[PDB]
């Protein structure tokens, strides 16, 4: 990283992992 | 669990790009691209996740009829792989078996993180 | 005699990968690969066999006891799997029991076909 | 099939089977 | 060996050691 | 590279029990076995490998965010043994340092033997 096509990845994001960001 | 995931399949293609291999993955998420949807996936061996997956379109109606869902596990019979410009490669499946249903199965299994690009 | 074997169980733990049954089976083969040797073994539970079966080391003594030999029927009472990176499942036999010996038994039990892997 | 780790499943050949191929 | 405590100790194989029962 | 590992360590803790000493070695693998999981590792002093090393509940943190992994290098500060019923050792690691991350060494060092329990 970072590469052109990992640009929209957290399109991909487990919604567990972002909900993990405001709690951990 | 772990032990029914194909451990090191993700890095086995994305480092050498060969396609003779059916490894049981575990799907993570899907997320439809908008002719018919193409499906991303964010897909788990156990090991390491990778989010460079797409569903040729004749798989479809697995997504469709909620066989292929988050956290089953399927196993890969026939894929192709495209290396992007950039080094990037995605891995298109197209066949694939389900083994297990998201319900029967649960939870994501393991610990896996994110491979290595 | 074919209704002494755990018909299907090979395909379930293959499907499935789930370790909480207790099939019976037959032995077709048993080879060693060379700390103890280690035994790989071809089993059949009547509908198929499959090759990727392998011994635990506790269990050797049945082996070279000749207890556990080519056509006997034994239950699996303790089992792990591990799938390889190219989707194929082996199955460790932890604790067994055989139930009936090789002389017994003196043939394979109906016409089991491979596993299609 | 074919698998790598099916490379070597000929050595587990039941004896009996491999004659058949000869005679049948 | 064998001790009762190693009974499970093929949990803690490598994935590799596995492969190369099959391969080598 | 396997001058940088503590070759002869686990043979010591196994032969003598001492915890005096402070020994690089190499993760091999870790699982967890199910209050906090329990994390059971196959370490590799380079000479030997040997699974019955457990890790501290305070150390768990270490593996979760993925420092301490497969084929990292870590140094051991603080262990202590327990010799079970049967006669094996297990080395219970209570401070431990990362040196090398797995991706750092990215991959097995040398050709160590398990040890001869």
């Amino acid at each position: 990283s970072p590469l052109p096509s990992q640009a929209m990845d957290d399109l991909m994001l487990s919604p567990d992992d972002i909900e993990q960001w405001f709690t951990e | 669990m772990v032990g029914q995931l194909s451990e090191g399949a993700i890095a086995a293609i994305m480092q050498k790009g060969d396609t003779n291999i059916k490894p049981i993955l575990q799907v993570i998420n899907i997320r439809p691209i908008t002719s018919p949807p193409r499906y991303r996936l964010l897909m788990s061996d156990g090991l390491n996740t990778l989010s460079s997956f797409m569903l040729a379109t004749q798989l479809n109606p697995l997504v469709e009829e909620e066989q292929l869902s988050s956290n089953c596990v399927c196993q890969i019979h026939r894929f192709i792989v495209n290396t992007l410009k950039d080094g990037r490669r995605v891995v298109i499946l197209m066949e694939l078996e389900v083994l297990k249903s998201a319900e029967a199965v649960g939870v994501k299994i393991g610990n896996p993180v994110p491979y290595n690009e």
